[PDB]
């Protein structure tokens, strides 16, 4: 016998070990491979996908098509607010059940870019322009368009091409974010503005609605897998 | 490694001054024995090794402890993992103030039997599991929770008798390095609690009776040892001469510099 | 000639002599410098503004006294409400900068004392209350110095300091404050002491108001002395300039 | 934790004081939150008696008669970080400990208040 | 692909072997054969060098 | 199965063990390193920095600053002792708390030779001379001037140059000492006396301090790591 | 494909983008630039913020009513509150600048009207 | 018939050995360094390639 001596860890179950193992079905045939469409190598390749924030989460809008709709109209001004959210991928009630922030709640940290997609719906015959912002953390969320514009933004310009893309990127004092909540690694916010009015001629509609969609620029990464809040059980299904 | 030979001088009479300086400066003098003594030559093979900063943190301490029970109140164990209520590997880490390592975990877990009237005991083998849940994860509330299914959670189950279990842990700071000192806030308005960030949020570790045994009552402590590995540090600072008092602040009680002696030639302590 | 005791130092529109000064201690052998390609983590375009915010700073002068336990300033914040710098650190979530500290006291050749210059990295302080953590107020100067006392703080249920200048309000031996970059204003030798300090944290940048990374002390060790005919009032002056300052995330100013 | 854990307060009475206990979670605090407030009066040999509960969405008044209808929460919005209390018409005979418990697995803090009422509305 | 490296031995070599089994770096043994060193950081953190021999101030 | 035999010590936990184990978090992703300025390599680096020592340690002057300064004044005589205590850098409360005592606390063995730097603190118009001094164990401390004289020793005159180095060199019969106190292993004494008298004008103060730093040579290392006597505990702290 | 009705124009920390312009209109045919050595006067090292303050800022907004006359805005005046362009203005004897100025009016098929926007250097009134 | 092949490490190399003991290959330890990538299937799956400084739609 080759003399040997166990060392601690000897006899334990470590649930992400990765050892060899002895097949129970010797010499077994597996049925061969065959070339189907849309092969997936890495969870990142879903979370750049685009999907549609719910951004009016507001009372039993939830239970409806209405929370995916962000309501503008023709006003009698202008400058006023047209929505705010923080960045919080993981955490927010508004980015929690997006693509996105559904891979999210599997990991513990995060980095990188994201972009934000807008799509107006109105008629054709609907004309408008507005603000889009980001403000990074330390002085709270803006609250006049006057402030807003300080911070980085576009000015969306709506016509023929109908959808403009706010970018959020990479400010942080760390290079990761936690996913849960923390005021450590606080993202900062995102709001909307009108820079001028809704206008229509007669007969068109005052109203209009915009939508929202997410994805991860190509700088996009998380780390340390983790079990998601959203999934539960009490006992054994049947 | 080795430390630094002594070469022999003879007698001297010169303007070279190499005993005199100015401390102002901020300037450690460099003068060896030869400076200010005729010395011989000395062949020293003495050496370092044992003080290298890796050779001075890796060795097993233990961190915490706790206890469980079989049946009653409390069936399971549940901790914040810190380094920070133990004072002898809190002292020896708070030298640097900045530091990235890797952690080998090792578990020493023993169970004894309690108290009862109950007759005819005739317990079977003990088997326990071990949950990390990292920051964010959620928590078992009770021992027969679905959380214990752990699908993403690493556990180890690990039955009495065998050897103890071990597992190794990355750095795992969202910063380059983990900081053993912050002088500030987590909010930006600085009215809040003092010093404390997020840095070095490593998680919890949960402990449960896999089985409960016999009919008899049994309480198990478990013991959490952690050795650093690989370790890098920057920025050496005065060692903690205060007793420790929070496990979660450097709040002290003020102590005088040293110890006493009779009189400014005495040669004992008292 | 030649003397090695005479010393220049040009900072953006400012500048310093001395003629009794003792060399100059620079961090831990680290100059000062922006930050690379390799290991940035912000991606917007960072401003530099250059001469504007690097540049000597004088603050409020302070009274050396037979019983004076001694001095501390927090940098960031000392800084905080003063010129360009100050308006650089509320308009921006992050900020990174190094600095030259500058420490003035003369006195005659018949005055007598003896002071440590040492530059702190994160000075964490402690409560008198145990289970409490010291307020702002209490830590935060603001351009005006904060004092050590001569004896211990009793503790209440309160939120102050525990002063005490022989644990440096730090739980350590005071005797030891020497591992950190330093001088002495020895008043029979000397009457500056200049230390440049680089950039240093866990992070590559850092929210200038939420975070004081480094501290200044002044801590007499041999106390002021003197006979009567001789001048009574002497004053410390500390001026300090940063340098290499960049600025990122800009957005409306405030701090909360 | 909660901000700060050790204070003392002075008010007069027939005033209202005010007990603040602010919170902060961190990551880890994943469990579900629970705020209790108990007390231990200086005249009185009774100590540690709940006067006002909040658990599972709810608020749960109504367990110290002494304080009936005089014991409510500050806050419109309890669970972000606010679960401090206002006690109303004080009197002498409530001087006493004031205790503020939160609860959300794996953390746990409390906080004590040395509530002080005194004859004339002086702080001296 | 093993690796062969020296004990550590007395004054008045010996060599020991190793293979890494894992498949990540944090799973190896510790390091414990780092011997430089570099104290002039500490000491001597001067901007004008200062030679022993001569006077610190002139 | 290869045949092997277990070796006594298997299944043993030694806690100074170096032995590989199975991470728990597979493929985890380091934050990558920073260039931080002041990396320590080893103890021995902080051992040669110096720290202030705490000579006057009598009553209650180790609650102020008193316990740093060393008093010196004018004399109506001349040979007087100023101060002495035993080479014990590890174990004499004059050197237990000093950076190199410190580190010595967490060793048992100590070589090597060290550097005490006095630093003249009274007024520019203040002079003296002054002989410090090493004596080797065997005959005990000396108790005059004139018995100090015979062993190692520097005549320190003060001047523009502010500060003198007194080196104490290794001289003993075994390649190492103890850091706990043995007499097999005694070190000997450093004692101060006045050479001449402090000579100052009129109108300057007659009383003047001196204080004392204490360093490591380069020729200085330590050996078999130990826990300290300064660091304790009754339960877990909170 | 491409349309030169459409515009980007990015600066600092900001973009602004348009669907139905006409063309960009530049100054004398000048482009704006430091100022050079052989024409400088004032000694001092100047500071450049460079992403600080070459931004775009966004005023209060204006209503046209249909018997609107017209407005006038000063220029180092209109933004002299407003970021740290404000701040270096105040604490500054010197400065010195170009400008990228739009404006923004939409309106329908249906409306009309006609303005003009033009930039008059010394408008001593 | 030992395999040797890289560690995971972090950034600012180390190795590791592997040999197979059983006769399938569903005994193997798993596949933990496959990074390869393709997302262009699912993000732009559109017949016309879209350059993404024109306009969408002409």
């Amino acid at each position: 016998g080759l003399p040997t001596m166990n060392t601690p860890g000897s006899c334990q179950f470590l649930t992400s070990d990765d050892f060899q193992s002895p097949s129970a079905m010797p010499q077994y045939d597996v049925t061969p491979e065959m070339r189907i469409p849309g092969e997936v190598k890495n969870l990142m390749e879903i979370a750049e996908v685009d999907s549609v924030v719910p951004v009016q989460n507001v009372g039993e809008k939830v239970n409806s098509m209405e929370a995916y709709q962000i309501p503008v109209r023709s006003n009698e001004g202008s400058g006023t607010q047209v929505f705010g959210f923080p960045l919080q991928p993981g955490y927010s009630s508004v980015f929690s059940r997006t693509l996105l922030g559904e891979i999210l709640n599997y990991y513990t940290h995060w980095s990188g870019s994201i972009k934000l997609t807008f799509m107006f719906c109105g008629s054709a015959m609907a004309t408008g322009k507005f603000l889009l912002a980001y403000s990074p953390l330390g002085a709270g969320a803006p609250t006049k368009r006057v402030d807003a514009m300080l911070g980085t933004h576009v000015v969306w310009d709506v016509g023929l091409q109908s959808s403009c893309v706010l970018c959020i990127p990479w400010i942080s004092q760390t290079h990761y974010r936690y996913v849960a909540s923390d005021e450590c690694t606080a993202g900062g916010f995102i709001t909307c503005w009108y820079q001028t009015n809704i206008v229509v001629p007669a007969d068109a509609q005052s109203s209009c609605y915009i939508m929202c969609f997410v994805s991860a620029c190509n700088d996009f990464s998380v780390r340390l897998l983790k079990d998601t809040p959203f999934i539960s059980q009490e006992n054994f299904f049947q | 490694g080795r430390v630094a030979d002594t070469v022999g001088t003879g007698p001297t009479n010169s303007e070279a001054i190499p005993a005199l300086t100015a401390a102002e400066t901020g300037h450690t003098s460099q003068v060896v024995p030869g400076d200010t003594m005729q010395t011989r030559h000395v062949k020293n093979y003495h050496s370092r090794s044992e003080s290298t900063v890796e050779n001075f943190l890796c060795r097993s301490a233990c961190v915490y402890f706790t206890e469980y029970k079989n049946s009653g109140s409390k069936r399971y164990a549940e901790w914040v993992v810190t380094t920070r209520q133990a004072a002898q590997l809190r002292r020896k880490l708070e030298f640097f103030t900045y530091i990235r390592f890797d952690l080998e975990l090792t578990f020493v877990i023993t169970s004894t039997q309690q108290p009862s009237t109950t007759q005819n005991q005739d317990a079977q083998i003990l088997t326990h599991q071990i949950m990390y849940v990292p920051p964010g994860g959620p928590v078992p509330d009770k021992v027969d929770s679905y959380v214990w299914q752990t699908s993403t959670n690493p556990s180890v189950f690990w039955t009495e008798g065998n050897a103890p279990p071990r597992m190794s842990i990355p750095f795992l700071s969202i910063g380059n390095a983990y900081s053993n000192f912050y002088d500030g806030w987590s909010d930006f308005s600085r009215d809040g609690v003092y010093g404390i960030n997020t840095l070095n949020s490593m998680g919890t570790l949960y402990a449960r009776h896999v089985n409960t045994g016999g009919t008899g009552p049994i309480k198990s402590t478990i013991r959490i040892y952690f050795k650093p590995k690989h370790v890098k540090a920057w920025i050496p600072r005065p060692p903690r001469l205060c007793q420790y008092e929070k496990a979660k602040n450097v709040n002290f009680q003020p102590s005088g510099v040293t110890t006493t002696r009779q009189s400014i030639t005495a040669m004992t302590n008292t | 000639g030649y003397s090695d005791r005479v010393r220049s130092i040009t900072l953006g529109n400012s500048t310093i002599t001395t003629q009794e000064c003792a060399n100059v201690v620079v961090g831990y052998g680290v100059w000062p410098d922006y930050l690379k390609d390799n290991e940035a983590t912000a991606e917007d375009q960072p401003t530099q503004p250059d001469v504007a915010t690097c540049r000597f700073y004088t603050l409020d002068s302070v009274q050396w006294q037979k019983t004076s336990p001694g001095w501390w300033w927090k940098l960031p914040d000392a800084l905080s409400n003063l010129g360009l710098f100050g308006q650089n650190m509320q308009y921006h979530y992050l900020g990174r900068t190094g600095y030259t500290i500058h420490v003035q006291c003369n006195a005659s050749k018949f005055h007598q004392g003896c002071l440590l210059v040492v530059c702190v990295p994160e000075a964490e302080m402690g409560c008198a209350t145990l289970d409490n953590t010291p307020s702002s107020a209490e830590l935060l100067g603001g351009d005006a110095a904060k004092e050590f006392a001569g004896e211990p703080i009793a503790s209440g249920s309160n939120k102050l300091v525990q002063r005490v200048v022989y644990n440096a309000g730090m739980g350590i031996g005071v005797g030891n404050l020497t591992i950190f970059p330093h001088q002495w204003i020895n008043l029979r030798t000397n009457n500056s002491a200049t230390i440049v300090m680089p950039y240093t944290n866990s992070v590559p940048m850092d929210n200038m108001f939420r975070h004081n990374n480094v501290t200044l002390m002044v801590i007499p060790f041999v106390p002021l002395d003197y006979c009567p005919g001789s001048t009574t009032y002497v004053p410390i002056t500390v001026t300090i300039a940063p340098m290499n300052a960049e600025y990122n995330g800009l957005r409306l100013a405030g701090h909360q | 934790s909660i901000t700060t854990p050790e204070e003392m307060i002075e008010k007069a009475k027939g005033e209202t004081a005010y007990l603040p206990c602010k919170f902060t979670l961190s990551p880890e605090d994943q469990g579900p939150l629970d705020i209790e407030w108990l007390i231990s009066p200086a005249d009185n040999q009774k100590v540690d008696q709940v006067i006002i509960l909040y658990s599972g969405d709810k608020i749960y008044d109504d367990y110290y008669p002494d304080l009936k209808g005089r014991v409510h929460f500050t806050s419109n919005d309890l669970k972000s970080g606010d679960a401090s209390i206002n006690v109303t018409n004080l009197q002498l005979s409530d001087i006493g400990t004031y205790q503020c418990k939160v609860k959300k697995a794996p953390g746990v803090a409390n906080k004590k208040i040395h509530l002080v009422v005194l004859v004339k509305p002086s702080g001296a | 692909g093993a690796q062969v490296s020296t004990q550590k031995t007395g004054a008045h070599i010996i060599h020991y072997t190793n293979i890494n089994y894992y498949k990540d770096a944090a799973s190896n043994s510790a390091t414990r054969q780092d011997f430089a060193q570099d104290p002039g950081k500490f000491t001597e953190p001067v901007k004008d060098i200062m030679i022993k021999s001569l006077p610190a101030l002139n």
